């Protein structure tokens, strides 16, 4: 029907700890783009500071 | 396509984005792998439609 | 956060994700120049507020 | 009001040969998070085959 589907999510109240962890949000992440099927082409994750973390997986069919 | 992620550990937010193409790809499964690991209390999730055929 | 975008050629369409934080960042001047530099003759916007501070905890 | 200010963008009709040039457009997307003021803090652009590309500029404040 269209080219592509896309989510916008808005994650309240997460575990914080999880949140501030450069490492492990790019293993679910990359998980979470295995888990949907998708083929992963390349992925750029970066923490901020005092905290935060940014993290980006380009994908294809 | 992308799958991306940006957090603001200090207010317990994620504000995630799961942009898929092609019929064997499901983006919701994503969400939910993504949902467990965060330990997402509450989510408000809104489905587009990129690239509608009839608008193409 | 981050600019994103996903070009079909085929079709003459992109697409194009725009997504600022603070007050001093403009999404809407990446927009001004990327329909220009695209030459896109049609353009659909959504704008979200992402981490509406009455949504996570400001108030 | 928010953290931040996202735009969800169709764009339709476009010069198709620019749409297909990977070198361009990772330009023209660099210069469009100039514009708005964002640091740029990574870029990543793929070009796939036969034609199409895929792009992402993280930025920050
Ligand atoms: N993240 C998107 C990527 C969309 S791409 C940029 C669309 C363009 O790429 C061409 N193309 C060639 N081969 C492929 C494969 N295997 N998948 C997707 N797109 C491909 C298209 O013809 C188009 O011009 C995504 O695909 O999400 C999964
Ligand atoms: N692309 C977004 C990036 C959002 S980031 C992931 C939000 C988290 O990063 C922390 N942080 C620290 N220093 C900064 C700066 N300079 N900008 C933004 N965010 C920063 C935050 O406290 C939060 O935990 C974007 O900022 O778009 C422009």
């Amino acid at each position: 029907k269209s080219l592509g589907r896309h989510l916008v999510a808005e994650f309240y109240e997460c575990d914080r700890e999880v949140l501030d962890n450069v490492q492990l949000i790019e293993q679910e992440m990359k998980q979470a783009a295995y888990e949907s099927g998708a083929t992963i082409v390349t992925s750029t994750f970066h923490r901020f500071l005092p905290y935060g973390v940014s993290g980006v997986v380009v994908i294809s069919e | 396509x992308h799958l991306t992620i940006h957090t603001w550990p200090e207010y317990g937010y994620a504000a995630i984005d799961l942009f898929t193409c092609g019929e064997d790809v499901d983006p919701w499964k994503a969400f939910e792998h993504l949902k467990k690991a965060l330990k997402a209390k509450r989510v408000h999730v809104v489905e587009h439609e990129r690239g509608r055929y009839d608008e193409i």
